[PDB]
């Protein structure tokens, strides 16, 4: 029995290192007889003619195994498909040697196909661990559209859902188009000063010029890209001051032959035990059912720990890819490619030298440029937020408390507007309350300017389905702050687990529960009767897309009290309340710290029952916003010496 | 004129070919007579194909392919694919075999594949089971290549869908020829739930079903749905598939090879049509092998970008940008009681038209009687204990904690032996009972209301109601606002009482 | 994915008991703990540690974390101080043993407040309280 493998090559001299090193592994082994026997074939221009090259000789010949290499000018995906095509037909193993397309990696168009080297998207991992290095957060993924892009954007995407984090946002670039100073120019907008690249030479010199029109490789930016945007047409180009990586041997490719021999041939005598060896097609012509022992010896020789190669230890994953790898950070700079690390497969090593970031900072830049102009949402809600019109001068009526102190307003663009329907004017107005007392005092702690507006439609929010489609989507001040268009909650925002997966919340600012209202008391909790066998002589209601919403909706326990509830719902907590009065609803559901304020001044009404719901009022920001821990610890602050406790007694008696 | 080839590879018979030709003169209904040419591969290997697609370029100028293969050939449609990219000619694939969509193409690929996707096959099965309301499935998926689009298709099914899709467990098989014989029905031993979907090839199904029927796996109690990787050249299927397998095909499956051929020659020539019609010109014909193109020219983008839209007889074949077909009319078709396959629904336009009410069981796979975990609960309507109501409008279906319950028949109008139902939504505290009774013994139930009667009463010797329906072998058992007396413990078993009642007498305080 | 959590006893939210001795072990509903093996009880190969069984809101608590999150856990008591109080710079108790890195988590009778938050980091609170004033009536 002669066990014969393939190459198919290029330079017409590595054919002769690939003889000598099949011979060497030959020469050493456990047995001698399978007379390891090797053949060879150069690459064709046609890829018609190069597939009938590989159905020829080497498929001809009783082949196991077949090996590809690529010519060293850079000709992408082309020279291998019709090889690992026509070898993937009767599932003979197929080991590249030097491609770095990730369109090997699936296995549905590739199925017989393994590789000695990682491709372009693993690289996706050791920014991860960058990451974590440098606890950087807010990052941007500026990615090409094709398969390569796509595919390092999905294995990050994997990578950080593993962790508890998110990507900013992605930019995909179209390539071979020009003018991405679209994208650029929403990028700069972001609060992430971490810039990722994925894209060609042509790609990332475009960017890269672009970039350098909008100066966005200052001082602050950090620049992380791989191996195709540190050579060629980009380092021309390239930014000073990028971080960089490229593989160790990356095109040494005697040693990815040796390499290569050496783990076939253990594959090859670790299989033989079994036995049960089906020869090989013996021609193209002539057969077409698949080799049987083929997949068998794909599985053994993808679990095979040959670690005594040239390029280390080689593993390979569940897709047939080189498991581990090292990979060298390279900085650029003055216009040198300098070394500072060797990714040793799980955590870089930094040794010698120092990182010279773009802005030609010798120290480490945090990941997020924060802006000090914060735009802040509110919602009306009567003790903690009154809006009162504004005189025709452009500020309101001045006033003072009881005590004799002077009441602190603000102006708020709220939504004011004859017209009916939505808001369609954003007449100002001028805000005040405790709310607002608790901003200006953590905006004098903080040191920060605000401007505040008012929600646009009057609901706190819950994420609901979007019209003609079928996902869900955020509105009122959660779906602002989600967006863009505000940057923090300062309203009395219910913490629960639904906003939590997407909101920051602060500590907890004002504790309280949820309760009933009716007119001036035979109602005990959420678990009368009445309220549990809903009918026509008992109505009761609460406000649209609010956390009592959200609270009876995720109970499977209350479904029939949402089934109830959602007959009735009102726009407005005020506007309810004045329903409840004029006895037009029976029982309103609503947050104790305002039902409780409201049943105190107005008076003839009586609230009922015990807190079924306790949480807190929180400061909503986006998810993992930089500044949650300053305001939280303000807000400790706040209730340890006596802010809260003049708050309280200020606002509501 | 316009030349279509039309290749093959499905061997049988050798005179085919000559009628493949003769279907010369019969286009005349279509507008633009096209030259047909026939030339097959009788060994369907990559240097057969490449040798045979390179003379037929080389010989006549054609202007498209349709390409043919009989079942279960996985690497051809890369081939065709990669035929596609290099000699930019437009290849149409029909039939089976190469019609399995093939998701990534090359950028410069024009296979289009007559075939659906992945996730257009999930998005109907999910809209059976919406409709037999199976709300809890364990999905089988092995490790053949493919099974990550798979279940990242089933991920996305069903977050995006109404209903609140519950997945039971997600477990991987090493299935193959022979193979590790354990741990497959270690694995298959522990998987409770009532409905599965399974995802693996043909043999890889074959051993499957196998195993699940050493397992326990088949019968009643356990639906089984597939995609068309499952299904083997449906003319005949293996015997171990379980009568009630289910799985969607195009409508197409029925089918025949001349028929599919006509309709793979008629979407050429219609898009032919309208790229002249559009230019002004016939379409320029594909090169060869020799001098490859590169980058796609603009006449070929517009040729193709005009094939991609094309309606004919009806049905509409419109390709998506991927290669495979979009909106298609799927039909979802089962396994019957004779092992054979048949149509029981359709799809056509975001309506399914299912032909069974209730989801039928068979005897089928009962060797050792106890599989037979089914069971048919009649049962009343009573204010505190049993209330139905109309099924919600927003999603349909019902509302959750609420049982899906059948009336017994349509005898408002069908009051004979029809079968076709009414559904209805069930809730109270004996549907509690009974859910935590199916829930803690482990068993199905179709849950069904009475006519005739209501609790039951011996009248001219007969027993009508729930008493009646249990007595006469028509349901298993019934729960209900049932009353134990002595009378009906002797001709049926009753339970321990889960309720204390009597007879009570009712006054006006007033 | 196993957590060393660090508790201290707090009648109303943890107790301490000893194991039952008729049993072996402990009545379940109540996870088993183990005193601070700084000094070592071993008495020549025995055991190290006192073995006792930690019940109550707080042990309830970490037992419905630990079902949710899918995490393992220890639990041992902190016999170096109190709750937890800075002195000379440096932190005991409670404090002590999750800055110093000697246990993963705290869980107890332990209230947010700003000193402890900007050294270590905080749960959302799960119970509220605060300083409160007792008389006899
Ligand atoms: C061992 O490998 C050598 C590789 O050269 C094989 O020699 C080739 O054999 C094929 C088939 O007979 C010929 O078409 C080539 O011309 C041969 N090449 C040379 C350089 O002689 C040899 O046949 C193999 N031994 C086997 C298969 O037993
Ligand atoms: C890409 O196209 C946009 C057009 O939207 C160009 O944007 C204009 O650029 C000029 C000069 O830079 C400005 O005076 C205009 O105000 C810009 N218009 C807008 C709407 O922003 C942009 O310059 C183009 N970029 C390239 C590289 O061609
Ligand atoms: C690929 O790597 C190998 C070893 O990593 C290189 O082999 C070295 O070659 C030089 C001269 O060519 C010798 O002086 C060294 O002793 C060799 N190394 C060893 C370990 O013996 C080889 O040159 C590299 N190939 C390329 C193209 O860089
Ligand atoms: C990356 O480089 C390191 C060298 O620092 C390689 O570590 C070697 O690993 C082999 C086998 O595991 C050992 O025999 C050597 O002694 C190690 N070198 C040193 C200096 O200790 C590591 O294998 C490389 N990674 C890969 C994937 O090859
Ligand atoms: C609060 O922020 C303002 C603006 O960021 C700070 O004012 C700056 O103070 C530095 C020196 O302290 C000056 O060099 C800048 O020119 C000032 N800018 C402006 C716009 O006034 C202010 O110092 C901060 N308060 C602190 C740090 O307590
Ligand atoms: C939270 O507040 C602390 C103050 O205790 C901030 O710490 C200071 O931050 C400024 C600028 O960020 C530095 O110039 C000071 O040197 C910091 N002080 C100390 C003692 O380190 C902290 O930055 C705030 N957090 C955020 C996100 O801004
Ligand atoms: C099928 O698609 C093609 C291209 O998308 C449509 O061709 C367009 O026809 C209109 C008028 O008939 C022209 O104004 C467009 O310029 C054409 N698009 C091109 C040339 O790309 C064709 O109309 C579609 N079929 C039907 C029935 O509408
Ligand atoms: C080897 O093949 C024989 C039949 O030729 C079969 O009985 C045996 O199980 C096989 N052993 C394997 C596949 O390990
Ligand atoms: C609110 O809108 C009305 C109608 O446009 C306008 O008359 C009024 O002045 C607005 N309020 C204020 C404070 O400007
Ligand atoms: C909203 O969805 C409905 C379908 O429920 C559709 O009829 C309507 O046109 C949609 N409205 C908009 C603005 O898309
Ligand atoms: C296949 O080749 C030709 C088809 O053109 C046929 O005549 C021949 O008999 C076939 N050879 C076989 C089946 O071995
Ligand atoms: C009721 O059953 C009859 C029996 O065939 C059927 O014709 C009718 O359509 C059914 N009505 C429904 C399902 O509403
Ligand atoms: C350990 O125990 C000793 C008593 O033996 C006492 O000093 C203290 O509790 C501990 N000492 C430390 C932690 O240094």
């Amino acid at each position: 029995k002669i066990v014969n493998i393939g190459a198919v090559l290029s330079t017409r001299k590595h054919e002769q290192m690939f003889r000598e090193a099949v011979n060497q592994a030959n020469k050493r082994h456990g047995s001698w007889k399978i007379q390891l026997n090797a053949t060879s074939v150069t690459h064709k221009p046609n890829a018609i003619q190069m597939a009938l090259s590989v159905c020829e000789d080497l498929i001809s010949s009783q082949v196991y195994a077949i090996l590809v290499s690529h010519p060293p000018t850079p000709n992408d995906h082309f020279t291998p498909t019709p090889v690992s095509y026509t070898a993937g037909f009767y599932r003979i193993p197929v080991l590249g040697l030097t491609t770095r397309m990730s369109i090997y990696s699936d296995k549905s168009i590739h199925l017989s196909f393994l590789r000695t080297v990682p491709p372009y998207s693993h690289q996706s991992s050791v920014w991860f661990e960058m990451m974590r290095v440098y606890n950087w957060n807010h990052i941007i993924l500026l990615v090409s559209d094709d398969h390569e892009g796509r595919a390092a954007q999905k294995r990050l995407e994997t990578l950080l859902e593993e962790r508890e984090s998110k990507a900013e946002k992605v930019l995909q670039f179209d390539p071979g188009t020009k003018n991405v100073t679209a994208l650029l120019m929403e990028a700069r907008e972001l609060e992430a000063r971490v810039i990722i690249l994925s894209a060609s030479e042509d790609d990332a010199a475009t960017v890269y010029r672009a970039a350098a029109m909008l100066n966005m490789t200052g001082s602050g930016y950090v620049w992380l890209v791989g191996e195709r945007e540190i050579s060629g047409n980009a380092l021309r180009y390239a930014p000073d001051g990028i971080i960089g990586l490229q593989l160790i041997n990356g095109k040494n490719e005697s040693a990815h032959i040796s390499d290569a021999v050496g783990v076939v041939a253990q594959a090859v005598h670790e299989l033989l035990e079994k036995e049960n060896i089906t020869d090989p097609p013996r021609g193209c012509v002539g057969n077409t059912n698949i080799w049987k022992t083929g997949p068998l010896f794909k599985r053994v020789l993808m679990s095979s720990k040959y670690a005594d190669g040239v390029t280390g230890r080689v593993e390979f994953n569940e897709d047939g890819d080189r498991k581990f790898a090292n990979y060298s950070i390279m900085n650029l700079q003055n216009r040198k490619l300098v070394q500072v690390g060797i990714y040793n497969g799980t955590h870089v090593i930094p040794n010698d030298r120092k990182i010279i970031w773009p802005g030609g900072e010798t120290e480490k830049p945090r990941g997020y440029q924060m802006s000090t102009r914060l735009k802040i949402v509110t919602i009306h809600q009567e003790p903690f937020v009154y809006v009162k019109p504004t005189m025709s001068d452009g500020t309101c009526k001045e006033e003072f408390t009881v005590n004799g102190d002077p009441v602190k307003k603000v102006i708020c663009t709220g939504p004011n507007d004859t017209s009916p329907g939505s808001p369609r004017h954003t007449v100002p107005q001028c805000c005040y309350g405790f709310c607002i007392d608790l901003l200006i005092k953590l905006a004098r702690t903080m040191n920060f300017t605000y401007e505040v507006h008012l929600v646009a439609d009057g609901k706190f929010g819950t994420q609901e389905r979007v019209n003609n489609s079928n996902k869900k989507e955020w509105n009122g001040m959660m779906g602002e702050l989600l967006s863009g268009q505000a940057d923090m909650i300062v309203a009395p925002l219910t913490i629960n687990n639904e906003r939590a997966q997407y909101i920051e919340f602060s500590k907890p600012f004002k504790y309280q529960g949820l309760t009933i209202l009716v007119k001036k008391e035979r109602i005990t909790g959420i678990n009368d009767p009445r309220l549990r066998n809903p009918s026509d002589k008992f109505i009761y209601a609460t406000v649209k897309q609010s956390s009592v919403d959200i609270y009876f909706r995720r109970q499977v326990e209350l479904s029939t009290m949402y089934r109830h509830m959602e007959k009735h719902n009102y726009e407005s907590a005020a506007e309810a309340i004045q329903a409840v009065r004029d006895n037009k609803l029976h029982a309103f559901i609503w947050d104790s710290a305002v039902l409780e304020f409201e049943a105190s001044q107005k008076c003839d009404l009586v609230t009922t029952g015990e807190l079924f719901f306790r949480s807190g009022f929180g400061i909503g920001m986006r998810k993992d916003s930089p500044w949650k821990q300053n305001v939280s610890l303000s807000i400790l602050k706040s209730h340890e010496n006596g802010f809260m406790e003049d708050l309280d007694k200020t606002w509501v008696r | 004129a316009v030349t279509v080839a039309v290749v093959f590879g499905s061997s049988g018979p050798l005179q085919t070919q000559a009628r493949t030709r003769l279907t010369s003169q019969n286009f005349l209904d279509l507008p633009l007579e096209i030259q047909p040419l026939t030339v097959g591969v009788n060994n369907t290997n990559p240097s057969s194909i490449l040798t045979q697609i390179c003379g037929l370029l080389g010989a006549a100028r054609v202007h498209g392919i349709v390409f043919e293969d009989n079942v279960d050939t996985e690497a051809v449609a890369q081939l065709l694919d990669f035929v596609s990219s290099q000699t930019h000619v437009p290849i149409l694939s029909i039939s089976g075999g190469s019609a399995v969509v093939l998701t990534p193409k090359e950028p410069g690929s024009a296979f289009l594949q007559l075939g659906v996707s992945l996730e257009q096959q999930l998005q109907v099965l999910f809209k059976v089971l919406e409709e037999y309301d199976w709300s809890a499935f364990a999905v089988i998926t092995s490790l053949h290549p493919g099974h990550a689009l798979f279940l990242e298709g089933v991920r996305a099914v069903a977050d995006a869908s109404y209903l609140s899709w519950r997945l039971l467990d997600v477990l991987t098989l090493e299935l193959g020829p022979g193979g590790p014989r354990a741990r497959t029905q270690r694995l298959l031993r522990q998987v409770d739930a009532p409905v599965l979907v399974a995802y693996c090839s043909r043999e890889e199904a074959e051993v499957l079903f196998a195993e699940a029927a050493q397992a326990g796996l088949v019968g009643p109690g356990h639906v089984w749905l597939v995609p068309n990787l499952a299904l083997g050249s449906t003319d005949a299927p293996p015997a171990a598939f379980p009568v009630g397998l289910i799985s969607v095909v195009t409508e197409s499956w029925r089918l025949s090879l001349r028929q599919k051929v006509r309709d793979g020659v008629a979407i050429l020539a219609l898009g032919a049509h309208s790229y002249r019609r559009q230019y002004g010109t016939l379409p320029a014909p594909a090169g060869d092998c020799r001098s490859h193109p590169g980058p796609v020219s603009p006449a070929r983008e517009a040729f193709y970008r005009h094939l991609l839209n094309v309606t004919w007889e009806g049905r509409d074949f419109s390709f998506s940008p991927g290669g495979y077909l979009v909106r298609p009319t799927m039909v979802v078709i089962a396994l019957n009681r004779h092992r054979l396959w048949e149509m029981v629904g359709r799809w056509d336009h975001g309506v399914l038209y299912m032909k069974y009410p209730v989801w039928p069981r068979y005897s089928t796979s009962l060797q050792p009687v106890v599989d037979s975990r089914h069971l048919t609960v009649a049962t009343l309507e009573e204010r505190p204990f049993v209330i139905v109501e109309s099924p919600d409008p927003g999603t349909g279906g019902c509302v959750p904690n609420t049982v899906p319950c059948r009336r017994q028949s349509n005898h408002t109008f069908s009051s004979g032996d029809l079968t076709p139902y009414t559904k209805l939504c069930c809730k109270g505290f004996c549907i509690d009972i009974l859910k935590k009774l199916a829930k803690v013994v482990k068993f199905s139930y179709d849950l069904y209301l009475v006519t005739n009667g209501k609790h039951g009463k011996r009248v001219r010797g007969v027993w009508n109601g729930m008493i009646g329906e249990v007595y006469y072998k028509r349901a298993d058992m019934a729960i209900g606002s049932l009353t134990i007396n002595e009378e009906r413990s002797e001709i049926i078993d009753f339970s321990v009482p889960f309720v204390e009642t009597g007879i009570s007498v009712m006054v006006s305080r007033s």
